[PDB]
C-alpha cells in the first residue's frame, strides 16, 4: 500500500536515456492510475501520453517495435482510470496506427494487412499492426462496459 | 548423332534410365542440342525432343532433383501420345521387384502431381487407370485423387420452368380461371399467350382480361391506341403481348421479346396501319437496344441494314404516329456513337430537324468533332454548342421571379431555356460511349465549370481548351449545377472505361478543388499506374507534368506526410529545395519518416536531413542518413549513366509502394 | 394483413421451405413468390439470399432458380440487389463464416452452371457472372478471410467469375493480383500442390487482360516467393538462480572474473532441416505457374500435336528485371557490356553477397533456367550473372586441395551457370559443352576456363540486337559466325589445349568438341 | 394508403432532380407525424450509397429520425451502414463518419463493431476520425 509514491519521482524516471527505463516507467504508471485516482496521478498520465508522442517522432522502426509493442497495452489502463484524457489516448492511436500502416507498404510483405482493413512469428510491423488492432478492440470494449 | 539413328538414342536413353551409367550434365547437354537443332528448323526432330526430355525428366525424379521448365512447357497441352509415351517410358524405367520403397513414392508423388497439373477428365481417368499407376498407388489415394479431379464439376441439372402448385382439372370455374391466368403471366411464348387468352374468353363473358396483372405496364401514349380495338379478344392479346415484350426489353431478354413482339406485328397488320407502325417502331428499339447488348460493346461493324432504317425512319416522319422521345435520342446516339459523320447537317437539315432538339443536338456534336480534325481556328460549331449549353445551363429569369434564391434550376427544373434541360441532356450523354465526343464534351463542361465559378483559380488539365472565354449572362448560370454535372459525367466515363488518363487526371483534380486529398492521390496514383505498366517503364511528363506534381505536392502537405512531400520534389525539372526544407522542418509527421530515406536520392536534400537531425539530437536517424548519403550508388560525380538510371530505379521503387499505400 | 404480418416473417419461411417437405415446400414457395411481387421493395433480395445462405444442396438451388424465373416476369435487377445486400451482410457481422461460405460456393455453382450449358442459361436469362463483376471490387477480402472455408470458396468463385465490359480499373487489379497471390502462398502452406489450383487459375485468367496486368502479377509473385517468409518452402533459410549459487567459493572475497562481454553464448546454433522432398513439387508449382502466365496461348497449335508454344519475351524482361531488382539494387555495372576482368576487383563485395544470396536460395537457379528459355531477357539479367561469374572466379582461386570436388556446392553452381548461358545462347555450342568435365578438373584449370569466358563474353557482348526474329517461329535467333569472332578461336584453342594437356582421363570427352 | 404514390416515386426514380423533390417532400411532412417514415425503410437504405450530397445528407437526416422515433431498427440500418463504411469513394464515408456518433448512440448495441470498423478505416484510409470516436465513447461513458 506504500507504494503510491512512485507518482512522485515517475516524472524523473521517464526522463532517463534508456527505452528500457522509460518503456518500464509507463507500465507501472498505468497499473497506479488503475490503483490510485488523484489530480497528481492525471498531471502524470497526461505527460505519459505526451512522451510516446514525441517517441513517435523521435525513434527508428527497429526500437519503433521493441518500444511501442510492449508498452501499448498500457494505454487501455489510462483510458479505464481517466475519461477526460480519452480524446488525446485516440489521436496518439489513429496516428502511430497509420505511420506503422505507411512504413508496412515499403518493402513488399506476405500478409499485407492493408486489405484487412475490411474485417505466429511474423514480421516486426504487421505484429504492431495487429497489437495496436488488439489495443483498440479492448479500449472500445472496455469503455462500453465502463459505465 | 552424328548419323541420325534419334529412335536407338532414345532406346539407349530409356535403358539407361535403369542403368545409370550416363551422366546427368552428358544428357541436359544432348537434349539442348537437340532442341538446338529443332529451333533450326527441322521440325521431325520435336516429337524426339519431346521423348528425350520425357526420358530426362524420369530419370531425374529417381534422384529427386528439380523438375526442367523446358518438360512443362512441352507439357502445357498433352495428347494421348505423349501421356501414353510418359507412362510407357516409366514402366521401362522402374521395375518393381528391383525398386526400393524410396524411388516407388517418388514416382507415385510425380505421377499424382503430373494428374493434379493435368485438366482434362478423360486423360485424368486413362493416368489412373494406368497399370502401373494402380500398382504404386494404393486405392484410397487413387480415388481420392479421382474425386478431387471431379470435384470441378459443375454438372448440376437446374429447374427453371416455375412449379405450378394449382392442379388441373379442379372442378371449379373460378379456381379454373385462376390458374389459366396465372398460367398466362408466366407464360412466355405469343403463342401460348393467345391459346391461353382465348381459351379464357371463350369459357368466360366478354370482360377485358388485360386487368389481371397490375403490374404490366403500358405508356398512357400508346395506350388509346392499343385499347381503342372494337374486339376484346384482339386488343387484350395486343396489349399483354406489347406489355410482356416491353417487360423483357427492360430486363434485356430481347430473345424473348423479339419472338413476342414478331408474333404482335402479324397480328397488328391485319388492323389500322397506324398500330402495325408504332410497333414498327418498336422494332427499330428492340434492333438497337439487341444490338448494342446482345452483340455487345465490342461490336466490330453493325450490319447498316438498321441504320437505314433508322435513317429513313428520322428523316421521313411523315405520319402522326406518336413519336417517343426515347427511340428518338437512342437511335440519334446509336448513329453518333457509330461515328455517322456522313449524315451531318446537310442531310434532312431543316425537315423537323429543328423540331427534334435530338437530332439538332447530335449533329451539331458531329460536326464540331470533325472540326477538330480541321485545324483551321473556326471552332463556329464549338461556339454554337457553347451557347446552346450555356443558355440551357442558365437560368431563364436573371431577377429570379419564380423565388428570390438560386434554386429554381435544382429543384424546380425550370426557368431553364434551351434544347434540352439538365436531365434531357444528361440522359442523352449516358445514352453515349464514343470516347471522342464523349471527351469533346467534358472539355466543354469542365470549361464551363472553371470559367470563374469561385475563388480558388485551380484550373483543371484539358486536352483541347478550344471553347470561348467570354462568358455572356454569367450571372444567369449556375455553377453549382454545372459542378454536378461534370462530375456525374466522369463518373459516367469512368464507368465506361477508367483506362482513360485524360479523364483520370480530370477526376482527380475535381476532388482537389473539393479538397478530397486521399481521394486525388488515389486516382493521380491510378492515372500514372495506367499511362505507364504500373511503373516499370518511365513515366511520360506530359501526364505528370510540374503542374501535376505541385498538386501532388500541395495534397501530400495538406495530408501531413512531409518525408514523402520531399521524396516528390525530385520528380520536377527543377527541385524545390525551399519546399522540401519547409516541409521537413515540422515534428508533425505522419509517413513513417525513417523507412523513406531509402528512397531519396538527392545528396542536396539528404545533407539538409543530417543536419536537422544533429540539430534537434537525434542520433538513431542521423546515423541513417549518413549511412544513405555514404551509399555508392549515388555520389553527384559520376558519368551520370549510372546516376539517371539509379534515380529511375528509386523512383519506380516508390511510387510502387506509394501505389500499395492507397487503394 | 396476412402478407404484411408474414412480411416480418419472411426468412423463417425460407427455411422451412428449405426444409424440403412433402409439398408444403412448393405451397411456401408459392408463399414466398406472391408476397415478393406484392410488397413494394418486393424483399426479393432478401428472400433469394436467406435462400442462398442456407443452401447446401443442388435441389434447393433449383428451387432458388425456380423463385428466379417465378419473379423475373414480374421484377426486373434482381441480381445486383441480391448480391449487394447479402456482401454487405457478409461484411457486417451477420452471415455466420458456415453461412457465408455456403453462400459463396452456392455462388460458384450457379456462375459455372450459367457458363456452361446452352438450354439451362438460355431460357433463364441472369448473369450472375456478369452482375458478379460489378462487385469483383469487395470480393477480393474474402480472400485473405481467416476462415480457410471462406477462403477456399472465394477463390473457386472468382476462379471462373467473369470481367466487365472493361477489362478491369488498375486500383481494383492490384488488389485482385495481392489478394490471389497472399492466397497462393497460403494455400501452398496448408494444403500444398493439390489445393492451389483454383488460385492459379484465377491469377492465369487475370493475367492476360492486360500487359500491365502480366508485369503486376510476374512482379508480385517473384517477389514474394523471394520474400524472408515462405522462402524456407522453397530453398530453405533470473537472480534467483545467480545468487543461488555465487561469490567464487569463498564467500570472503572477491568473485573470480572481471565482468562478461555480453550477453554469451549465443543460444540457437539451430539448421533448417524441415525436408528436403516435396519442395521441388511446390518449386514445380510455382514454375508451372510462371509458365502459364507468360506463355502466350498463340493458339496456332504449333506443329501437330508436339510444338511447344513460345515464351513471351516481354514476360521474360518483366522477370529478369524484377529478378535484378530483388536481389541486387544496384546499377553501377548496368552497362551490359561486360567490362574487363580487373574490373571485378572493386565490385568483389557485391559480387559475393550475391554469391551469398544463391547459395541460400536454390530457387534463383531455376528462375535462371525459365530466363533462358526466352532468348533475349538474358541480355537484361546481365549483372546477376557477371555477379555470379565473379564470385566463382574469385572462390576458385582460394582453392589449395588439388581436386575440384572438394567444394561441392561451387562446382555445381558453376557448371549451372555454364549451362545455362549455353543454353541462352550468348556462347557457342563447343562452349556450351564446357560445362561437361568441369568435375575432373584441378581448380586453376576451371579459373582459367572461365577467364577464356569471361574473355570470349567481353568481346561478344551480349545486346538485344543480333536477336534475329524469325517469322517462321516467333523465338528470336542469334546467328553465330556473322559477328566477326564467331567462334571461339582464340579461346577454343585455350580449350583444347586444357582437354589435350588432360587427355589422362579426359580422352572420352575429348570426342565431343571435334573440330569448331 | 395516402403514401403510396411515394415509395413508388421513389422505386422508379432515377434522376437526382426528381429524388430531391420527394425526399424534400417526405421531408416536409415528416416534420408532423415522422412515424410514417417507417415504410421508408428499404427506400433509405439504397439511396444511402448515392453520389450526391443533398440526397446523403436527406438520407442521413431521415435514417436518424426514423431511429430517434423508434430505436428497435438500428439492426435494419446495420448492414448499409457498414457498407457505406467501407466503400471507397471517399464520400460517403466521410458523411458516414461525420454522422457516426449519433447512429452508434442510437444502437448501444453493436458500438463494438461500428467503433472497430471506424478506426480500420481511419487507420489505412488517411482520415483522422478521432474527434468523431472521441465523442462517441464520452458519450457512451
Amino acid at each position: 500500500p506504500s507504494m503510491h509514491i512512485c507518482l512522485d519521482f515517475i516524472p524523473e524516471l521517464i526522463a532517463q536515456p534508456e527505452l528500457e527505463k522509460q518503456i518500464f516507467a509507463i507500465q507501472l504508471l498505468s497499473h497506479l492510475c488503475i490503483q490510485y485516482a488523484l489530480p497528481k496521478s492525471l498531471s502524470v498520465a497526461r505527460l505519459a501520453v505526451n512522451v510516446m508522442g514525441t517517441l513517435l517522432t523521435v525513434l527508428t522502426q527497429a526500437k519503433r517495435y521493441a518500444f511501442f509493442m510492449p508498452t501499448l497495452p498500457s494505454l487501455v489502463s489510462f483510458c479505464r482510470a481517466f475519461p477526460p484524457l480519452y480524446e488525446d489516448i485516440m489521436s496518439l492511436l489513429i496516428q502511430i496506427g497509420q505511420v506503422c500502416a505507411s512504413d508496412v507498404a515499403t518493402q513488399t510483405r506476405d500478409i499485407d494487412p492493408i486489405i484487412t482493413r475490411l474485417q505466429g512469428s511474423m514480421d516486426p510491423d504487421v505484429q504492431l499492426c495487429h497489437c495496436i488492432e488488439r489495443t483498440v478492440i479492448e479500449i472500445i470494449n472496455m469503455s462500453v462496459s465502463g459505465i | 548423332l552424328r548419323s541420325g539413328n534419334y529412335q536407338e538414342v532414345i532406346q539407349i536413353f530409356i535403358e539407361d534410365n535403369l542403368t545409370l551409367s550416363l551422366p546427368v550434365q552428358f544428357r541436359q547437354s544432348v537434349l539442348r542440342e537437340l532442341f538446338k537443332k529443332a529451333q533450326q528448323g527441322n521440325e521431325a526432330l520435336d516429337e524426339i525432343c519431346f521423348k528425350v526430355c520425357a526420358c530426362n525428366t524420369v530419370r531425374d525424379i529417381l534422384e529427386g532433383r528439380t523438375i526442367s521448365v523446358q518438360f512443362n512447357q512441352l507439357f502445357l497441352r498433352p495428347n494421348k501420345e505423349k501421356i501414353d509415351f510418359l507412362l510407357e517410358v516409366c514402366s521401362r524405367s522402374v521395375n518393381l521387384e528391383k525398386a526400393s520403397e524410396s524411388l516407388k513414392g517418388n514416382m507415385a508423388a510425380f505421377l499424382k502431381n503430373v494428374c493434379l497439373g493435368l485438366e482434362d477428365l478423360q486423360y485424368v481417368f486413362m493416368i489412373s487407370s494406368h497399370e502401373l499407376f494402380i500398382t504404386l498407388l494404393k486405392d484410397e489415394e487413387r480415388k481420392l485423387l479421382v474425386d478431387q479431379m471431379r470435384k470441378r464439376s459443375p454438372r448440376v441439372n437446374l429447374c427453371i420452368k416455375p412449379v405450378t402448385s394449382f392442379y388441373d382439372i379442379p372442378a371449379s370455374a373460378s379456381v379454373n380461371i385462376g390458374q389459366l391466368e396465372h398460367q398466362l403471366i408466366l407464360s412466355v411464348d405469343p403463342w401460348r399467350i393467345r391459346q391461353i387468352l382465348i381459351e379464357l374468353h371463350g369459357m368466360t363473358s366478354e370482360r377485358q382480361f388485360w386487368t389481371v396483372s397490375n403490374k404490366w405496364e403500358v405508356p398512357s401514349v400508346y395506350s388509346g391506341v392499343i385499347l381503342g380495338i372494337k374486339d376484346n379478344l384482339t386488343r387484350d392479346l395486343v396489349y399483354i403481348l406489347m406489355a410482356k415484350g416491353l417487360h423483357c426489353s427492360t430486363v434485356k431478354d430481347f430473345s424473348h421479346a423479339k419472338q413476342l413482339f414478331a408474333a404482335c406485328l402479324e397480328l397488328v397488320t391485319e388492323f389500322s396501319p397506324k398500330l402495325r407502325q408504332v410497333m414498327l417502331n418498336e422494332m427499330l428499339l428492340l434492333d438497337i437496344h439487341t444490338h448494342e447488348a446482345g452483340t455487345g460493346q465490342a461490336g466490330e461493324r453493325p450490319p447498316s441494314d438498321l441504320i437505314s432504317r433508322v435513317r429513313g425512319y428520322l428523316e421521313m416522319r411523315l405520319p402522326d404516329i406518336p413519336l417517343r422521345q426515347v427511340i428518338a435520342e437512342e437511335c440519334v446516339a446509336f448513329m453518333l456513337n457509330w461515328r455517322e459523320n456522313e449524315y451531318l447537317t446537310l442531310q434532312v437539315p431543316a425537315f423537323l430537324l429543328q423540331s427534334n432538339p435530338y437530332v439538332k443536338l447530335g449533329q451539331l456534336l458531329a460536326a464540331t468533332c470533325k472540326e477538330l480534325p480541321g485545324p483551321k481556328e473556326s471552332r463556329r460549331t464549338a461556339k454554337d454548342l457553347w451557347e446552346v449549353v450555356v443558355q440551357i445551363c442558365s437560368v431563364s429569369s436573371q431577377h429570379k421571379r419564380g423565388n428570390d434564391g438560386r434554386v429554381s434550376l435544382i429543384k424546380q427544373r425550370e426557368s431553364t431555356l434551351g434544347i434540352m434541360y439538365r436531365s434531357e441532356l444528361l440522359s442523352f450523354i449516358k445514352k453515349l460511349r464514343e470516347p471522342l465526343v464523349l471527351t469533346i464534351i467534358l472539355s466543354l463542361f469542365v470549361k464551363l465549370h472553371n470559367v470563374r465559378e469561385d475563388i480558388v483559380n485551380d484550373i483543371t488539365a484539358e486536352h483541347i481548351s478550344i471553347w470561348p472565354s467570354s462568358i455572356p449572362n454569367l450571372q444567369s448560370v449556375d455553377f453549382e449545377a454545372v459542378a454536378i454535372t461534370v462530375k456525374e459525367l466522369v463518373r459516367y466515363t469512368l464507368s465506361i472505361n477508367p483506362n482513360n488518363h485524360s479523364w483520370l487526371i480530370i477526376q482527380a483534380d475535381i476532388y482537389f478543388a473539393t479538397n478530397q486529398y486521399s481521394a486525388a492521390l488515389h486516382y493521380y496514383l491510378q492515372a500514372g499506374a495506367v499511362c505507364s505498366d504500373f511503373f516499370n517503364k518511365a513515366v511520360p511528363p506530359d501526364v505528370y507534368t510540374d503542374q501535376v506534381i505541385k498538386r501532388m505536392i500541395k495534397c501530400c502537405s495538406l495530408l501531413n506526410c512531409h518525408t514523402q512531400v520531399a521524396i516528390l520534389c525530385q520528380f520536377l525539372r527543377e527541385i524545390d529545395y525551399k519546399t522540401a526544407f519547409k516541409s521537413l522542418q515540422e515534428q508533425n509527421s505522419h509517413d513513417a519518416m525513417d523507412s523513406y530515406y531509402d528512397y531519396i536520392w538527392d545528396v542536396t536534400i539528404l545533407e539538409y536531413l543530417t543536419y536537422l537531425h544533429h540539430k534537434r539530437g537525434e542520433t538513431d536517424k542521423r546515423q541513417i542518413a549518413i549511412k544513405a548519403i555514404g551509399q555508392t550508388e549515388l555520389n553527384a560525380s559520376n558519368p551520370e549513366e549510372v546516376l539517371q538510371l539509379a534515380a529511375q530505379r528509386r523512383k519506380k521503387k516508390f511510387l510502387q509502394a506509394m501505389a500499395k499505400l492507397y487503394f | 394483413p396476412f402478407l404484411d404480418a408474414l412480411k416480418n416473417h419472411v426468412g423463417e419461411l425460407c427455411g422451412e421451405t428449405l426444409r424440403l417437405e412433402r409439398k408444403r415446400f412448393l405451397w411456401q414457395h408459392q408463399l414466398l413468390g406472391l408476397l415478393s411481387v406484392y410488397t413494394r421493395p418486393s424483399c426479393g433480395p432478401e428472400a433469394l439470399g436467406h435462400l442462398l445462405s442456407r443452401a447446401r444442396s443442388p435441389e434447393e438451388l433449383s428451387l432458388a432458380t425456380q423463385l428466379y424465373a417465378g419473379l423475373v416476369v414480374s421484377l426486373s435487377g434482381l441480381l445486383p440487389l441480391a448480391f449487394r445486400s447479402c456482401l454487405a451482410r457478409v461484411h457486417a457481422g451477420t452471415l455466420q463464416p458456415p453461412f457465408t461460405a455456403r453462400f459463396l460456393r452456392n455462388l460458384a455453382l450457379l456462375v459455372g452452371w450459367e457458363q456452361q450449358g446452352g438450354e439451362g442459361p438460355a431460357a433463364l436469362g441472369a448473369h450472375f457472372g456478369e452482375s458478379a463483376s460489378a462487385h469483383l471490387s469487395d470480393l477480393a477480402p474474402l480472400l485473405l478471410h481467416p476462415e480457410e472455408e471462406v477462403a477456399e470458396a472465394a477463390a473457386s468463385l472468382l476462379a471462373i467469375c467473369p470481367f466487365p465490359s472493361e477489362a478491369l480499373s488498375p486500383s481494383q487489379l492490384l488488389g485482385l493480383v495481392r489478394a490471389g497471390v497472399h492466397r497462393f502462398f497460403a494455400s501452398l502452406r496448408l494444403h500444398g500442390p493439390p489445393g492451389v489450383a483454383s488460385a492459379c487459375q484465377l491469377l492465369t485468367r487475370l493475367s492476360q487482360t492486360s500487359p500491365a496486368g502480366l508485369k503486376a502479377v510476374l512482379q508480385l509473385l517473384v517477389e514474394g516467393a523471394l520474400h524472408r517468409g515462405n522462402t524456407e518452402l522453397f530453398g530453405g533459410q533470473t537472480n534467483r538462480r545467480h545468487t543461488a549459487a555465487v561469490p567464487g567459493p569463498g564467500g570472503i572475497w572477491s568473485v573470480f572474473h572481471a565482468g562478461v562481454i555480453g550477453r554469451g553464448l549465443k543460444p540457437p546454433k539451430f539448421v533448417q532441416s524441415r525436408n528436403q522432398q516435396e519442395v521441388i513439387y511446390n518449386t514445380q508449382s510455382l514454375l508451372s505457374l510462371l509458365v502459364h502466365c507468360c506463355s502466350a496461348p498463340g493458339g496456332t497449335e504449333c506443329g501437330e500435336c508436339w510444338g511447344a508454344p513460345i515464351l513471351s519475351p516481354e514476360a521474360a524482361k518483366a522477370v529478369a528485371v524484377t529478378l535484378v531488382e530483388s536481389v541486387c539494387p544496384d546499377a553501377a555495372g548496368a552497362e551490359l557490356a561486360w567490362p574487363p576482368e580487373e574490373h571485378a576487383r572493386a565490385t568483389v563485395e557485391r559480387d559475393l553477397r550475391i554469391g551469398r544470396r544463391f547459395r541460400e536460395q536454390p530457387l534463383l537457379f531455376e528462375l535462371l533456367k525459365l530466363v533462358a528459355a526466352a532468348p533475349p531477357a538474358l541480355c537484361y539479367c546481365s549483372v546477376l550473372l557477371r555477379g555470379l561469374l565473379a564470385a566463382l572466379l574469385g572462390h576458385w582461386e582460394a582453392s589449395r586441395h588439388p581436386d575440384t570436388t572438394h567444394s561441392p556446392w561451387h562446382l555445381e553452381a558453376s557448371c549451372t551457370l555454364v549451362a545455362v548461358m549455353a543454353e541462352g545462347s550468348l556462347l557457342p555450342p563447343a562452349l556450351g559443352n564446357m560445362h561437361e568435365v568441369f568435375s575432373q578438373l584441378a581448380p586453376f584449370e576451371v579459373r582459367l576456363l572461365l577467364l577464356s569466358v569471361w574473355g570470349f563474353l567481353r568481346e561478344h557482348g551480349p545486346l538485344p540486337q543480333k536477336f534475329i526474329f524469325q517469322s517462321e517461329r516467333g523465338r528470336f535467333i542469334r546467328d553465330f559466325s556473322r559477328e566477326g569472332g564467331g567462334e571461339g578461336g582464340p579461346h577454343l584453342a585455350v580449350l583444347h589445349s586444357v582437354l589435350h594437356r588432360n587427355i589422362d582421363r579426359l580422352g572420352l570427352f575429348s570426342g565431343r568438341f571435334q573440330a569448331p | 394508403a395516402e403514401m403510396a404514390p411515394y415509395m413508388k416515386r421513389l422505386s422508379r426514380g432515377q434522376t437526382v432532380e426528381d429524388l430531391l423533390e420527394v425526399l424534400s417532400d417526405i421531408d416536409e411532412m415528416s416534420r408532423r407525424r415522422p412515424e410514417i417514415l417507417s415504410f421508408f425503410s428499404t427506400n433509405l437504405q439504397r439511396l444511402m450509397s448515392s453520389a450526391e450530397e443533398c440526397c446523403r445528407n436527406l438520407a442521413f437526416s431521415l435514417a436518424l429520425r426514423s431511429m430517434q422515433n423508434s430505436p428497435s431498427i438500428a439492426a435494419a440500418f446495420l448492414p448499409t451502414f457498414m457498407y457505406c463504411l467501407g466503400s471507397q469513394d471517399f464520400e460517403v464515408v466521410q458523411t458516414a463518419l461525420r454522422n457516426l456518433p449519433e447512429y452508434a448512440l442510437l444502437c448501444q448495441e453493436h458500438a463494438a463493431v461500428l467503433l472497430h470498423r471506424a478506426f480500420l478505416v481511419g487507420m489505412y484510409g488517411q482520415m483522422d476520425p478521432s474527434a468523431q470516436i472521441s465523442e462517441a465513447l464520452r458519450i457512451l461513458h
